This record gives C-alpha cells, structure tokens and sequence, in this order.
C-alpha cells in the first residue's frame, strides 16, 4: 500500500514516557497594588512541569530527559506509553547539556530503546522527534538531519512552532540519534529550528552519572562575559580580543591559584581565546583535576592550574534514600558536601560547608554512585563517616 | 477674556461654567457634577527680548450644599521667556509628561485617566521648575523640547512623622521624591510626533507593606503621534510606566502599559463627534493579583459648539471592565457613565 | 526519475475549491477622537472572508468546508481549480466541530473526493493538506499524522506558520481523512500545529446536516466554566473539582427540569465530572430526547432529564429559497422557530417566538431538510401551515 | 540501509558557498537623551550582513545571492564548503526580483550546480533549501513545491521559523530550481512559508548582468500606489479602480512625454489596469525601448510612449576596477550616468549627471559589460571617452 512512519514508531513508542514533575522554588513576594503604567525595578513557590524521557535502560528503569523540565523537582512522576504509571527519582542532571536522568521507582516489563551511532549521521539523513508539545500528550514529527555542528548539537526542521524542546530524536530504523534540547534557557521553546544532543554524548553524560553521581566536568571558576558588557567599557578594557574575568569564584582554582576581576584571558596551552564562549566550550572538554596553563591581561600576565568539579552538576536529597547539596571532589577522593541551606536539615546533621564523606557509613565512598549505593541497600542504621578536612565525626 | 492691556503689561481673567450630570448605575459618580473653573494668565514686558508671566487656575465644585466648599487650585506659576532662547517657570504646573499624553486628552467629559494628578511627573502636581527652548534657538520650526525637575513632597508636618517630612506633606498616593523628566516634539503642517521620559525618587512612606509597587524610582516612558488639519483630529498614545500608575486605593502597578486613541471631526455646523479608546494594563501587581485591567473603556460622545463662548455636549462611557474581586479591592468603576453638559466660557 | 507528490495532487486538486464570502456583521459604533494613550472600557458592517472546501457530492455540488469561514455570509462564492466560477447556498453548519456544507447554486461536471476510512488513521501515516494560507491562492504542504486524539481531533505537522487554518487533509492515496480547522477561534490560524476533524466525523455531521437541516446534538442548555473563574472565587465555592455553573439557560431542560447557578455538577450517569470541559465534551456524545441524570453539588442535590437540541447549529434565511433562524424541536415534531430579529421580514410574516411548522406549505415537515425540500420544489404558492403551540395559523 | 538526501546533498554543496558582507549606509543622527515614553516624529553606519550564494559559473567565478544580502557592500567575502576564502566583487544586482550577482576574484577548483528547467515544476515535486539562517552555519531543510505561482515565484515549504530567506532551491537530483527569497523587504525573514525565483528566470536575469551589466527593465517612471491611500482620498479620486499617480518622475518618459500626478491609469495597450500592483508587474514584461500605450483619467485623457532601462538595478564602484552610479541608456548607446553624490569622487574626475561613455577609453562602450571588460584588461592609461550629449571630453 502506501509508505509509513507507524510500523516502526510502533516499535519505537514503549521507549518514550511522559514526564510530571512537581516542584518549587523561591519566588520574590508581589508588591501591591499593581500599576501596569508603572515599570518597576522571599517564598517558595509550587510549579508544574511536562517533558518527555526516554526509557535507556529497561532493567534499571532509566529514562533520559532533560533537565530543564527535572530541575527543581520535589516529586517526579512517569507515565508509560501504555498508560502504567510510575514514580520516578532524580539520579543526575548537566545544565550545560540541559541533560537529565532518572529512574522509574519500582519497573516492571519496560522496554527501552536502542541507541545509534552519533558518528555517523549526515546532512541529508532522515530524522524523526517525539515529545510533547503543548501538554495535551505524545506528538511525533518527521523531517531530516539539517546542521551536524562539527560541540556537536544536531540541528534538524523536525521541530515545532512555538513548543516546548521536546525530546527524543530517532533515525528510520527506531534508534535514538539525539534528545531534543532547549537552547532559551530558564524558558523551553524554540528559535525556529530543532538542536540535539547527540546520541553519543547522551550515552556518555549519561553514565557519568550513573557510575559517580554526576559529570566528571571541571570549571576555571572564574564567570564573565565579552568585551561589549557594559563593564568592560565602564572599566575600559585595553586590547579587547579575549574573556572578560567579571569575577573570580570563592574556593575555586581560579581564585586559589591566582587571578583577579578585570584581566582578559587572551590563551588557553598556547591557543588563542577570542571569546568567553570560545574559553567556556574549551574548559567543557577537560575532565577534573586536569591542569591547563593560560593567558592573562593587565599589562602582561600570566598562570598555570589545575581545575576541579564544576558545581553546576551536582546532587540533593536523592544521595540518601531519605530526604533533605553535594557533589564529588577530585578523584575518588569521597564526596565533598556544598553550599548548606537555610532549612538546615542535613546541616543539622553536623554536615557543614566542607565536610567530605568517604566512609559509606562504614566503608568506602570515593563518590556520590558509592555512597548512594549503600544509603540505598542498608536503610536500617546510619552512621556517616564525614571528615571536613579534621574533624573526623560520625553522625546518625 | 482680555480685561486689561496697557503699557506692556496684560491680563487674561477667563473661566467657565459647566452645568454637568452624570447617569450612573455607579452611585458615588452619579448625579449632579456641575462645577465652575476661573483663572488668569499676566504678561509683562520686560524688554523687547525678555517676558515676564504668571499663571493661575482654580476649580470650584457647584454641585455641593452650602456648609461645605470644595475647591482646589490646579495650576499656579511665574515664569520668564527670552525671545529664540527659552523660558523658564515655578510653581504648580504639568508634568513634561503631558506635552505628550495631553495629545489624546481631548474627551468632552472623560479620558485622560490612565493617570492622575499629583501623580509623579505625569500631570499636575507640586514644585515644578520646568525649562522649555521652542523651535531650537528659532532655527527648527515645529520642534520643541523641554526638562523638568519636580522637588519632594513628603509627609504631612505636625502629625507626628519622624522622617520624609515637608512643609507641604500629604497621602503617600499623593507623594514623590525629586524628579526630573524631559520631552521633544515635532510638528509640522498637520502632524506630530513626540516622546517624554520621567524618572522620581519614590519616597519611604510609599514603599510601605500597606501598598502594592513597592520600589525604589518610579519612571514613565511615553510616544506620541498627532494628525491635526482639514477639520480632522486624530492622536495616539503609548506609555510603559514603573511603580508610577495608580491601582486605585491600593498602592501602584509594578509595571503598567497605557495606551489611548483618539478620533474627532469638526462639521462646519458646530458639531464635533468624538471617538476614543484607553486602557491600562498593569502586570506582577503582586499580591496574587498578577496581571489586571488597571482601566478600559471606549468613550463615544459629541460636542455642539454654538460660539466660542457656549457649547453642549453628551459623552457616553462604555466601561469594558468587568465587576471582580480585584476591581473591588480597588475601587475601581466599572459600570457605564453617560454625562451631559452645557457649558458657558469667557 | 525521482518520486513526487504531483501525480496524486492532479487527481485530486479538481475536488479542492476557493471560497469567497462576503456578509456583515454588528459592530460597536466608534468613539471619537482615538487616543491611544488611553486603554477604554450598533451598525452592520460588511466582512469578506475566504477559506477552501471540498466537493464530497459531485452530483448535488456538495462542499464541505469550515464553519468559521461561512458564519454569517450574505454572498457565498466558489471557484473550481481549473477556474470556474459558481455561486453556493447555505446547506449546514456546526460551529463545536468548526465543520460546514455548502452546495453550488447548478453544478455542471464536477469532481467529488473519495473519504477514507478515519478510523484506520496511524501516527507515523503520511499526510497531505491543500488550503489557501495567505489569499494569495491554493497551497499544498505535506507531512505525517502527529498525534491521533484518542475527540479524535488529528494532529498533524503539515500545517504552515502564521496561516489561516485551511481545509482538506488527504492521505497518500488522495482520499479526504480530515478536514483542517482551527481551534483559535472568532480568529483562524494555528497554535503551531493542525488539528483536523476526522474524515469519519465529517461524514456523519454532514449527511446530519443534509438529511436534517442541521446535527442532531442535545445541550444540557448550562453555561458556565471551571472552578477557577474570579465568580467561582467571588462567590466562594465550597468542594472544588467539577462544573461550575454560571448561569442555566433560558427555555432549556436544564431550567425546565431543575437547577440554579452555583451548584457545582460532580457526575452525569454515575460518572466523575472533574471539569466543565469533561462534562461539554460528554454531553455532545448524546443526541436529541437522550436523559442523562446528573449530580448537583449545593448541600448534596441531584436530578435526573431530558436534552433538545442545542442552539449553536441554527439556519437562517436558506430556509426558504427566499431571504429573511429555526432549529428542529425534538425527534420529527416539525420545525421549531427561534429568537427572531429586529428587521423582522420573518416575524413581519406571522411567525412568533416559539412557531413549530408541520405543515410542509400543505404537508409533512418533520424537519428543515424536508421544509426546505418543498420550499425549493414549489416556489410558486406558499401557505406556512405553522403552529406555534396553539395557534394554527396560515400565512404566506 | 534507509534512504537520506546525505548522498546527493554530497554532490550538492560544493556549489552552495557562505557570504559575508561589510558595507555602509546613511543612517540619521541620534538625539539624545532618550526618552521611551515618548513616540517621536546624518553619518555612515558600517553593518554586516551574512546570506548564502550557489556558484552558476566554476570557470568564472559567479555567484548567485540575493540582493538584500550584497546591497551597499563595501567588502563581500565568500568562503565554499570546504573552507577556502576568497574576496568577491559586485557584477549586477536587480532589487525587483532580489537577486544578485557576484564574482569571486580568483577562483581555483570549483564546482558549479547544475540548472534544472523552472518550466517542468509541479506541485506535489520535492524540494529541499539551502540557506544560512542565524548566521550559525549552511542548514538544509526538505520539502515540495506549494504553489507555481502560475510572475511565477515558487512557493514551498521548506523554509524556516523566523530565519532569513536562503538561497538554494534544488530539486531531488541536485539541480537548481530556485534561489529562495525575503519578500519582506528591507528585512529578511519569511511570512510563513518560502518564496523563490524559479531557475529559468534565475538563468535569465542573471545572464543580462553579465552580457550588459544590468538587467534590461523599462521603467514608466511614474510612482503611486492604489485608489485607498490617504493622499487617494485627501485629493478625493473620481471612479476609483486603477492605479494612483502620486508623483510622475523626473527626466522620466512618462514626464518627457507628458502626464502628471493624480490621473489613475485605467488600461495599458487596450487592457484594464485596476491597480498599481498590476500595473508595476506589466510593465515589468517589457525591456526597455519598448512602446507601451495607455488610458489615464482626469476627465478622460490618453497617451502613447517609448521608456527607458529603471532606474532600480544600476552600478556603482565596479565598473572601473578601481573604485569611487552609472547605468545603460537606451539600446546599445552607451552607458549613461546618473546622479553623481557629494563625495565627488567620480564628479571629480569630469563627470556630471548625464554623462555617456561610448569611448573604451579609445574603443567601443555600447554598454557596462564591454566599458567594464576594457577597465579590467588595461588598467594602466585611461581616458574615458565620455560625451554627457555635447561636450566630448577625454577625462583620466
């Protein structure tokens, strides 16, 4: 008869989920009255949000997704194409990537899809996304490869007038070629085109969290911008050709090592660095503890350091089982906890600003996939062998 | 009406009585409005170059008993004008603002209510020093401009405030810190285009809980375009507005969007028709209110002008906002007004 | 040589017609001057509007089309592909499914589409739409079917950014599958991508329409919305998860039989209402006479009725093959006339607010398809044998 | 394995090449401060423009591009697919249709598409685009062929979300069929599907820009617009449907032969004129000498007339290699000047507002192409013949 899409996206659709989430977030409180002829310029706030996901593994009930729809989120919710239901818990998140995983709580006969060879996609090549649009459910759209990058995102026309960045991008034969991204950032939706990330990239970010909590991605710990902000000029810069250092980040290598606000970054190991965005791309292709030696600007200066974990990937009250911000340090060097909140539960567990964690309440935690591993098969009694640098306590 | 004219100096004394009645399910607008304004504007010549003026103008309600009286004074300033320089005056004017929104203010009874008065910059209001150059030097016909400073006017003096008091304090709905505006407009033959910029300090008493919009300035940002010749009067206006506009009694609109339209035809006759449209409408008022309709109506009325010195004239309000919690929290009208005058002026 | 669209299209393009309508509506009366500075708040105006349609009856130059495109025409016009022009009446319309009938005033050779069965319609299916996007004539675009509703309203990506929501919708083998509409209305022009009604669906509301005067749907004649609503808040409602209703509509069964704004339907037939939608959706998979009990909320009030037919899908003045709004009342109990107008040709003619007709000008008018069968037949002599209840009056 | 448009895509770009243009403009002068609450109402500006070309012409070096891209470049680079540069020089433009010509100055090893015949295009046809549309790269994106027109500017889907019009229409064998548009002049950017020049006119214009250094279009020389403007009503027009002569331009053929503003053209050669855009297309299938009569009304006159090339595509500073608005004058005699500017680079050099150039700078100038083809090969002496009607001057 005639050609269709519908013998394998009936192969293809056990994969694809739907995703609910339900968190919150702070929000600033409302000042009244309200003038709308009046151009202006703390409390959580509860929100929802819909994605898509893509069921990776069918054992382990891992769904890919991205993190623009996880982010934030107190209850993750996952409905099969079937219809089942499920509960789901964060195992790892990539806002660079906008890269999410997750695990369905409790999987029972899943099927997940076959993931193809990035490499080998071209312009020409087939291309077919499936998501979910506008809330009202699993859409699928065709279309072709349009722009390989060569980091590589996968650009394609299979997308959607004004709808949210769906996810699953799959070639003719069923297999997983990207997941479809945001790139409008705290906003999903698109500029007029779709952008992947690649299949390839997806299965390694995606392990990444798996086997040690998150992505091993180290920062420069500085943060900035080009030589047209505002204060580049209302700080005139000399030679404008480089990174403007806006700030140099607290505790960070950066800082430790040696740099300061003002000097623009002109290298990186002898290359030049035109832009932030050449210096923020090139630092993403260098895994922690790495050492690279670059450029700076003052009037002639110049470093040579070693970075560690960006702190844009890290984990909450998904380590322990229970409920509640840590990440890895270094190497297998265990877990060093972050930035304590306000609410204090864990910090009222005597955990402070720095406290590592390589005792896995008894054994070894060299990171996050470790200890989360044993916080997960021994629920009963807890004791965290956390070391801050000295102190060496062993809190419940 | 010219009373006076000799050696150089003269003297305007004018004014009107306008016997007015409102027809309102709303009770509080409905009824009797009749009211009467008077004023004078003096002018003296200094030398060939230099002017002096002054200007006062005073409304007295009509529609009141007689154990009460109420009455305000509009405007009230002495000024000098240098002949291709400028002019300079002080006192209670009209914000810079208005050169542009008085544009759309052309209603035989209503509009011009996206703002209000003593409302930062946009109207009239309190310890105005404004400086105007017409025609640039006398070198661009048509184009003017014009910047403003606007002094505080804080709390009410012996009631007791420990701060943000002056001589002249007053209502924080009616308050504002310094403030300095400015305008430009062009015109030539028949059109028009514009453009003001406002920007107050907002005072302590205003940032209070008691009030939505709190924040630090309040700023206005207004275009304007005018058609005006072969017996047709055409004018738009769009201002973005922050923690400037009104909500009523409940503070002011985090941002606001105002936007009004005006349409009029002079019949050789006497007769004017008039056709215009205004909103307001005010966004993360906060509060759960979020985004509201602050004003929206459209406004079809008709004026029969006699002479110079009489006319009559019915503007029907048709007031597009619906009765809800938030228009009740705010006191906001929302039904239909129907009004009809004749008015006398000299 | 290589594969093309073009040998399908050339059998199907003479069913695909143009449609121009002209006709006037009420508009308020301007106020002038126009400031638009300032944000405010009878007399017929002429419109023209133009959208596609498809022949579906070669022989009685029958064209469906989309409701939103006909509404209040005065003139309606059509061009065939290859250029001829005719004009066309008025036959149905039915603005819930945005779907009308049409039919050429002396069709000479013409083209009608094959249907195709809805029902075997499948996600990955090919697709095909042919519409008049901008004016500027008769576009075709193509695509695959998106999301299969499941009422089965189609998805589909062959839609086209910022156009008018055009009109056939055809698979592989040319045959009609859904009709495009749109679902923005007192507007036309898509959310992004196109819904269609499918071909099925369209089936049955046109032969309805043919063989009726108008679709057999019943109203539960309630009007009002979710819970929500400023009313539902300024009235404070107690228990919210249902309809609220705002308003029970004059001379309807929900009046007759019983009800009052505010209490809040939980059920019909048993059945959860969780929301108006749930329950304006239920209520249109029932036809005139049906009873359907459902539970009120106001202490704890329940009732029990029977719908008529809704007042949506009326007639006008193609009635009579003259000029001049009737419904049909209940099963085959004549013709029932409704609100009458200010021109008053109709009422200037004897006919009240509520005059049913049985008298087709002498015999049977169960209903308006054989009315107006006779009022096309014998234009010569016409004595409206009406009765309005009591009256059984004869007028010309 | 699955089918993909990667293996003739392959063979394809090669001949698509990425455009970088530099130039200037008159842009008034800002008056400050700014105040944007107030809707008010001379100096080169530098600007970048970047679009798509398709090399028609590998031992030649010419490029096909639109002329919104190319318009008042001072520098145009292009750089192939490969990688390689290369500097690039203005041969023709012509704004009407918005296509250009260019020549990439020494050009080695390219590859040149090949042109299919626009006359054999068909609807339901495959198509598939070739463009630069955020500057990020050269997207392809696929589709058919919407409308043929039927001037015949071809109508497809496969264009793109608030991007910029492309280039490159080819057909499923790699052939060009098209260079994509923007009919949202003096922007870029689409209405919601794509508009291209079929390859048959592309072929045509295109040559004319080579073999004569413009594009042989006569122009009435009159500009107006239709029967509703205001100035249509402010002047109030008798018997309104033809076109509205707002203004007759000077040193024009409608000037010289007489007519003047306010009469509306009612017929061009016999047939009904009822608007401008009818008008401005007819005249647009006529080059230049032709004689085309027309009725126009003011009471009821009409005349009888020859025009001359537009005044739309002319030259500027690629006519002498060096670098300083000349055009054609009438059949092959000469190439006429016209308005000189302030500058003065080419008035300095003797040259007034009607200057012809029948002398090669010794030889024969009977148009651009050959003047240009003399300036090109003997770049040491020259002596411009130029004879502006009687003065025969010998400038340097």
């Amino acid at each position: 008869q005639m050609p269709s899409l519908a013998p394998m996206l009936e192969k293809v659709m056990p994969s694809v989920v739907s995703i609910n989430v339900e968190g919150s977030t702070t929000v600033n409180t409302p000042r009244m009255p309200r003038n709308f002829q009046q151009f202006f310029g703390g409390q959580q706030q509860k929100f929802m949000a819909l994605g898509s996901g893509v069921i990776i593994d069918a054992d382990k009930g891992y769904v890919v997704t991205n993190n623009h729809v996880v982010d934030n989120a107190t209850v993750i919710k996952v409905q099969l194409s079937d219809g089942r239901k499920f509960d789901a818990k964060m195992v790892g998140k990539d806002p660079r990537s906008d890269i999410a995983l997750i695990q369905i709580q409790n999987p029972k006969n899943l099927t997940a899809i076959k993931m193809a060879d990035s490499d080998a996609l071209r312009v020409g090549d087939y291309t077919v996304a499936i998501g979910n649009p506008f809330g009202l459910g699993e859409t699928v759209t065709s279309g072709i490869v349009s722009a390989l990058g060569r980091e590589n995102f996968i650009q394609t026309d299979a997308a959607i007038n004004r709808g949210n960045s769906g996810g699953a991008l799959v070639n003719l034969n069923g297999e997983l070629i990207g997941i479809n991204t945001a790139i409008l950032a705290p906003d999903g939706g698109n500029i007029g085109i779709g952008f992947a990330i690649p299949s390839n990239m997806v299965k390694n970010l995606t392990s990444q969290m798996v086997e040690y909590g998150q992505v091993k991605r180290g920062e420069l710990g500085i943060m900035g911008t080009e030589l047209n902000s505002e204060l580049a000029k209302a700080m005139k810069v000399d030679a404008q050709r480089g990174a403007f250092v806006s700030q140099v980040l607290p505790n960070s290598s950066a800082a430790k090592a040696g740099i300061k606000a003002g000097d623009v970054i002109t290298s990186l190991n002898g290359k030049p660095i035109s832009s932030f965005a050449a210096l923020r791309a090139q630092v993403g292709t260098m895994p922690v503890g790495s050492k690279l030696t670059l450029g700076l600007l003052r009037d002639g200066k110049q470093v040579n350091v070693n970075l560690e974990l960006q702190q844009s990937s890290q984990n909450q009250v998904d380590s322990s089982s229970i409920f509640n911000e840590m990440s890895n340090k270094g190497k297998d060097q265990g877990v060093v906890v972050n930035n304590v909140k306000t609410g204090t539960p864990a910090a009222q567990i005597g955990l402070k600003k720095g406290d590592v964690i390589i005792g896995a309440n008894q054994q070894a935690v060299k990171n996050i996939a470790e200890l989360r591993k044993v916080l997960d098969s021994k629920p009963s009694v807890l004791a965290l062998n956390i070391q801050r640098g000295d102190s060496t306590i062993y809190l419940l | 009406a010219e009373v006076y004219n000799k050696d150089g100096n003269k003297l305007d004394l004018y004014g009107k009585v306008d016997g007015l009645h409102y027809f309102s399910d709303n009770k509080d607008v409905d009824g009797d409005q009749t009211y009467m304004r008077l004023g004078f504007k003096g002018e003296t010549q200094v030398t060939d170059q230099l002017t002096g003026y002054g200007q006062w103008e005073y409304q007295i309600q009509g529609n009141s008993a007689e154990n009460e009286n109420n009455s305000w004074t509009r405007v009230a300033f002495a000024g000098l004008k240098f002949q291709d320089v400028g002019s300079f005056d002080y006192g209670r004017n009209y914000g810079v603002v208005y050169d542009v929104t008085s544009w759309t203010d052309v209603l035989p009874e209503f509009g011009g209510d996206t703002y209000g008065s003593d409302n930062f910059m946009q109207q009239r209001g309190n310890g105005f020093a404004t400086y105007r150059n017409t025609d640039f030097f006398g070198l661009v016909d048509g184009l003017n401009f014009a910047v403003q400073y606007q002094g505080k006017n804080g709390n009410p003096s012996g009631e007791g405030f420990t701060s943000g008091v002056t001589n002249n304090g007053r209502d924080a709905l009616r308050q504002n810190g310094d403030g300095v505006g400015g305008s430009i407009t062009y015109d030539y033959e028949g059109f028009g285009i514009g453009g003001a910029i406002s920007s107050s300090k907002r005072t302590d008493a205003q940032n209070t809980a008691a009030y939505i919009g709190n924040g630090d300035r309040a700023e206005t940002y207004t275009g304007g375009l005018k058609y005006d010749a072969n017996n047709i009067y055409l004018a738009a206006q769009y201002t973005q507005t922050y923690n400037a506009t009104r909500v009523g009694s409940l503070g002011w609109a985090n941002k606001a969007q105002n936007f009004e339209a005006v349409a009029q035809y002079q019949f050789d006759f006497g007769l004017r028709p008039s056709l215009a449209y205004l909103q307001s409408k005010g966004k993360n008022l906060g509060r759960g209110y979020d985004d509201e309709d602050i004003l929206k109506y459209v406004d079809v009325g008709a004026t029969y002008y006699f002479n110079k010195n009489m006319s009559t004239y019915v503007d029907y309000k048709i007031n597009l906002l619906d009765d809800n919690q938030f228009t009740r929290d705010a006191g906001i009208n929302t039904d239909n007004i129907v009004a009809l005058g004749l008015v006398y002026q000299f």
